[PDB]
RNA sequence: ACCAGGUUGAUUCUGCCUGACGUGGAUGCUAGUCUCAUAGAUUUAGCCAUGCAUGUGUAAGCGAAGCGAUUAGUGAAGCGGCGGAAGGCUCAGUAACGGGCGAGUAUUUAAUCUCUAGAACCGGACAACCUCAGGAAACAGAGGGGAAAACGGAGUAAGAGCAUGUGUUAGCAUGUGAUGAGAACAACAGUGCAGGAGAGUAAGAAGCCAUCCCAUCAGUUAGUAAGUAGGGUAAGGGCCUAUUUAGACGUAGACGGGUACGGGGGAUUAGGGUUUGAUUCCGGAGAGGGAGCCUGAGAGACGGCUACCAGGUCCAAGGACAGCAGCAGGCGCGAAAAUUACCGAAGCCUCCAAGAGGGCGGUAGUGAAGAGACGUGAAAACAAGUGUGUGUAAAAACCACAUGAGUAACUGGAGGUCAAGGCUGGUGCCAGCAUCCGCGGUAAUACCAGCUCCAGGAGUGUCUAUGAUGAUUGCUGCGAUUAAAAGGUCCGUAGUCGAAGAACAGUACUUGUUUGUAAUGUGGCUUAUCGAGAGCCGAAUAGAACGAGAAGAGUUCAGAG
RNA sequence: CGCUAGUCAAGAACGAAUCCGAUGAUCAAGGACGUAGGCUGGAGGAUCGAAGACGAUUAGAGACCGUAGUAGUUCCAGCAGUAAACGAUGCCUACGCUGUUGUGGUUAUGAGCACGGCAGAAGAGAAAUCUAGUAGGGCUUUGGGGAGAGUACGCGCGCAA
RNA sequence: UGAGUGCAGGGUUCUAGAUCUGAUACAAGUCGUAACAAGGCAGCUGUAGGAGAACCUGUAGCUGGAUCA
């Protein structure tokens, strides 16, 4: 929203790729490094999803909380 | 700024005050007057804490609409007022005085007096001028004037006023062996005896004191007040007659000296 | 946040060092405080008193060394923490005693806390139910309550201290 | 004329100083006008602002020194 | 309007400065008075600090000294014969400090007449105040005090201005 | 004042990545009690519905209508007086009188202090009142009385400037003179107002010194540098203008461009350092963007006026009004920030006041930004509740006594670094995990779960800047034969660096005395149950004034070479 | 920089009771030289030989090998400005163990001074080894994990390269 | 004294563009085999020609060479 760039980001839990939809808003968070860089063996992406719809992909994804619906 | 400054931060207000930091934002913006605004307090901080007989605003207003306190011989009725050091304050209602002092550590303080030393103040003389009409007037520190006085008196002299007629009544000059104290410095408060001037052109003149218990400490003479003629002292001083000790001092005199 | 308030105490620089945890470990236990926050404040306290010591020996010029040497040791005595002979007026003796300080231990503040007071005048059966009596107001000093295990005990106040039977 | 005063800065990390200097422009009148010549040194008082950058006026010079024109002896000795 | 700030002037370096702020009044400047020979007309400006300035815009008169002799007299202004700053001034007889004026010597005349050296010590006078040539030099500022008054040129003064007005 | 894991079949080195620890913001999950601080700064100095933030009267300036009276009185519409130029908010612009230290002029200053200090007559209006009466409203007309300590004139004291004597320099003398005023009232026993001279407060202008990055920006400037004379201003000055002289500033970085509110201070820290400062104190600038201005002692003012540009609001269509970088509040923008709350009390400011006003300030409500002290049992016997009193402006909380009782843990982990399981069941290079090294192809202590352990604990994980790690920026203190690294060789300016001997001088250098620091910080002591907290004391940096010492540095000499 | 004579300037070292007296070290900017190959004009052209052309060898050889052949290779007047231009070790100035062998002067014939080679030692260094030992002496250049990259844009020199 | 606004230019920062040309990653595709052993013509630095492509050839240099002789 901020820059009007399109960019590529890692969805990180066990079945997390099935919490989300097409024309969903996501927050999304740096994964840890000095510079911009890669981690572990993903090649070329900078950034991890933290937020579905203003709530917490680790509470969706252990079904503690439901989508806001 | 637009225009003159109407308040006064207590953060900001002078040292000599001695007001507590915590309580409130504001302090009393002094009227203009007698004496500087960094050599004077104004009259209601007397009457709240340095001599208290007021304890709220409403107390404070009504004790001088009733017309009550009279500083250098008339009454006065601005609560803002400026009063200086050397500076008679009386209630002639149970007929107390009062003079105003400083404290060893620089604050301000109120010295209780009889109606003796009540009668007079001294000041210092600040410049010599002829006025229209060919009248010699002299003036000095606290915005005072003087007309036909004796014309030896000299810049820099020290000169003893009657209240009750505003003249000059005596006059003492800075030389060797004469009592002196101290308005601003290291060592306000002090008092002391002068040991030797030594001279300076187109600057201060250096001044150097022994104390009353061995002491030798030396100052610029924009700093000093000379407060008899010859030997001993006009104006009676406080409680504690103007001896300093460091911290190191009170020490050795509560515990006893350091022996071999 | 930039705000009024002091902070008590010093994290240590290795999470997981095998001397430090059993050492601590092992001082909680025996005098029954409530976390590690308890005794790294009194760590705290103790290094404060040491470093002035070292100061005060270091210095160049006497009128301090003669002022500050003879507070430093008074304060101490009047906690009941530093005990020994200390003889004013003796330059060596002043000497010979900040010397002393340098190796004082955090041992010596924990037993001057109340909860640990209480237990040793024998008034409790367990450094645990002394803390359970300053708690619940069965504790009081000078015809006082006190409610909080950590009041440092002076030297001489344990004349005064005392415990009540209970409400029910 | 223009003075030129100089004067040394210290600077606190590397222990050491660096020379500096500063251009003042000041009145001469014409009671010095032969006296006075390039490295001289002078004296100069203050005064209400003369110009847009002129506050100084020459009171007085001290003129870089001789010891002496050295002695030759006579041929006779 | 007109300001005597140096808000806009350059550096001693020859750069430029920024500005910091707008115009304040305590340096306001005024326009120029620029007072002519006539029927007196005279205004009172509000200065700073409620002060009142006097602001000669028509003069028709001065007060003259003697200087050797010691008297004053108050007489008529004909015309600008000099003046040292701006050679249009004169053209158009506009007054200033330091402007060179011919005015009526009949009263002087009447004066010096009485002196039985006066010959002897100026000829060149007595001769200009035989010719009915008198000329006097002002000394006052007419925009800030509202008045002219000044003096009458004698001995070497005449010598020296009179140089200046010849063809 | 400290290290650990990772290039090889092993080894010893260079070197960088990652972990371990403070602090500023953002965020996940969880939350018992009490106390002290702080909150739309970062993005948009973006836009704003509503309500409030500035008014003041006595015995003692003038007093209309109404009411009422044996020629009394009342009680006040307006006028006059004093304030609205302070405080509050923000950081756009500014590399500069923006900042630190000294000094007091070439200047102006309502109030207030000390000394001194006042013989004055006459005339109209303006507002309100009374009679008509306009306009959609906002806002105005005619006509006629009438006051002042309001206003204009008369005389009269006084009196700027100019010139000469005399005392720098007041003052006095003499000649000449533009200008040209002035308040009383009440007795509860006082309150005002004209002139001077000196103080006191506040500005204006000045002296010295310190101030960020780019050379892929090397020449810049012509009111620019100066002089003579004049105008202008409260006042010096190219501040502005006329004629003459060519200056001024630069490789010790000029000029241009980019960026920035500046200090007191904050964070980290053995020492030397590195980073930040919208933000309680001081000083500066602004009020949608630019520009002009009247009144005043003081504004180039915006809770004053005027015009353009960008935006809005109401209308009866002719016109009118308006500016939340005050306090609440709304919309946007963002990863990012509280109540359209109470206030005759505390601290202060304003008036004509034994009284009136203040969203300045104080009081609570809201939120795991930060910081204290304590609960979650004991071996006989345990928070949080409730009621009275207190507390306050009124409150709530806090504390006292008296009643019930028996409630109260989670976050991250368990192959190595690095504390703690080869436990049981699923899955089979899948699904996932993992800062780094690495796990999983059916015998997984590393995935997904159960069960036991570990660590900190009302708290614990993650992301992002920064300080440390780091002698990987090196003054202290690294390297250049082969790891990255000595110009192909000379000459040479700016720059940095330079004998012995005998003498000399004091500006650096070092040091004494005196100044120079509210808060914060530092060394202490005293009172809130304790501990942060509060209150009092002592010393202090850089910078400046005056003395002192002369080794090193500096200058000179030649029966020295 | 290597044949022999003659001629013209300046320099290094050595010997010694010559003269002057701080004139000096290092160096941004600025200036002069710089193998070879290359370029602009003239002279010349034996040998060798980029390019180009053949013969063989090979799956294919465009190459290596052989035959032949041009620009260049030489000289004069200039431009250019790079090399593994290396002992991969900056320039002045110090303090420092032994033995042996050179070159040029001088000699109490014992030795010295300038410029070298070699072999140990002691220290040093990650080692290999030592222009590398000892050390807050002075001054300039210069590096900060691999790559992209000594590349893009701007600028200065050059006829072009 | 000047707001606003005409008309030319500059100085900055972003962004579009047919087409061309670099770099980087390409599990393992096609053609050869240039380097590391005397790597099958010892290798490398400068300069000049040539060539599907690594590269080949002339000229001067270096050993980090396969020789301290």
């Amino acid at each position: 929203v901020r820059l009007n760039k399109k960019v590529i980001a890692y969805v990180p839990h066990d079945g997390g790729l099935n919490q989300i939809e097409i024309n969903d808003e996501v927050i999304v968070e740096g994964l840890g490094k000095k510079g911009c860089r890669s981690k572990g063996d993903i090649p070329g992406v900078r950034f991890r999803v933290c937020k579905v719809q203003k709530v917490s992909l680790k509470a969706l994804v252990t079904k503690k909380k439901e989508r806001p619906a | 700024v637009r225009g003159p400054r109407k308040h006064l931060k207590r953060l900001n207000a002078p040292k000599s005050w001695s007001l507590d930091k915590n309580g409130g934002v504001f302090a009393p913006r002094t009227s203009t007057g007698p004496h500087s605004m960094q050599e004077s307090i104004p009259l209601c901080l007397l009457l709240t804490r340095i001599l208290k007989v007021a304890s709220n605003n409403k107390e404070i207003k009504h004790i001088m609409k009733n017309r009550l306190i009279t500083v250098n011989g008339n009454i006065r009725t601005d609560s803002r007022y400026p009063v200086g050091i050397m500076d008679v304050l009386s209630i002639k209602k149970t007929n107390e005085h009062y003079r105003l002092l400083y404290n060893i550590a620089g604050k301000f303080v109120l010295h209780k007096i009889t109606e003796e030393e009540a009668q007079y103040r001294i000041a210092k003389v600040t410049n010599k001028k002829v006025v229209k009409g060919n009248i010699p007037h002299t003036y000095t520190s606290c915005g005072g004037s003087f007309k036909y006085a004796d014309p030896s008196i000299s810049i820099g002299d020290s000169v003893k006023i009657d209240i009750k007629t505003s003249k000059i009544v005596e006059n003492s000059s800075l030389e060797v062996g004469k009592v002196v104290y101290l308005i601003k410095g290291k060592n306000i408060g002090c008092l002391g005896v002068i040991t030797g001037i030594e001279k300076r052109e187109g600057t201060h003149d250096i001044v150097n004191i022994v104390d009353k218990v061995g002491r030798n400490f030396s100052t610029i003479f924009s700093n000093i007040l000379v407060v008899g003629a010859d030997d001993n002292p006009w104006v009676t001083f406080t409680k504690d007659e103007g001896i300093k000790y460091s911290e190191y001092e009170q020490s050795i005199k509560e515990y006893g000296p350091m022996n071999e | 946040v930039k705000s009024k308030g002091i902070k008590k105490i010093v994290v240590p620089h290795r999470p997981f060092e095998r001397e430090r945890l059993v050492s601590e470990m092992y001082i909680v236990g025996k005098y029954g405080l409530r976390n590690k926050r308890e005794l790294w404040t009194i760590q705290k306290m103790c290094d404060s008193f040491k470093l002035r010591a070292k100061d005060l020996l270091i210095t160049p010029d006497e009128k301090e060394f003669t002022l500050s040497s003879r507070r430093l040791l008074k304060k101490l005595a009047e906690w009941g923490v530093f005990m020994e002979d200390v003889d004013y007026n003796n330059k060596q003796s002043l000497t010979n005693n900040l010397e002393k300080l340098l190796d004082l231990a955090p041992t010596s503040f924990l037993e001057r806390r109340l909860q640990h007071r209480i237990f040793d005048l024998g008034l409790a059966s367990s450094v645990h139910q002394a803390r359970a009596f300053i708690h619940a107001r069965r504790v009081k000093i000078n015809g006082s309550v006190v409610n909080k295990p950590g009041y440092l005990v002076k030297d001489g106040e344990d004349g005064f201290i005392e415990v009540v039977e209970s409400k029910r | 004329i223009v003075v030129v005063k100089r004067y040394l800065h210290y600077v606190k990390k590397y222990k050491r100083y660096e020379r500096r200097y500063k251009n003042v422009s000041v009145h001469l009148s014409p009671c010095f006008k032969g006296l006075v010549n390039v490295g001289d040194t002078v004296i100069c008082g203050e005064t209400r602002p003369l110009s847009k950058t002129k506050r100084f006026v020459v009171v007085g010079f001290e003129k870089k020194e001789i010891k002496e024109k050295k002695l030759k002896m006579l041929s006779e000795i | 309007g007109i300001s005597r700030s140096n808000r806009h002037k350059r550096k001693e370096t020859g750069g430029k400065k920024g500005l910091h702020e707008k115009k304040r009044k305590n340096n306001c400047g005024r326009p120029p008075s620029n007072t002519r020979i006539g029927e007196r007309r005279v205004k009172q400006v509000r200065v700073r600090g409620g002060n009142i300035k006097h602001r000669a815009l028509r003069l028709d008169t001065g007060n003259i000294a003697c200087k050797t002799h010691n008297f004053t007299l108050n007489t008529s202004i004909q015309n600008v014969m000099y003046h040292p700053s701006n050679n249009e001034f004169m053209r158009t007889n506009i007054l200033t400090k330091s402007a060179v004026v011919k005015i009526n010597g009949q009263p002087f005349k009447h004066e010096l007449e009485k002196d039985q050296q006066f010959e002897s010590k100026d000829p060149v006078l007595f001769d200009n105040l035989r010719k009915g040539n008198c000329y006097a030099i002002i000394t006052s500022r007419p925009g800030q005090v509202g008045m002219a008054d000044g003096y009458l040129l004698q001995g070497e003064e005449l010598k020296f201005y009179m140089e200046k007005f010849k063809k």
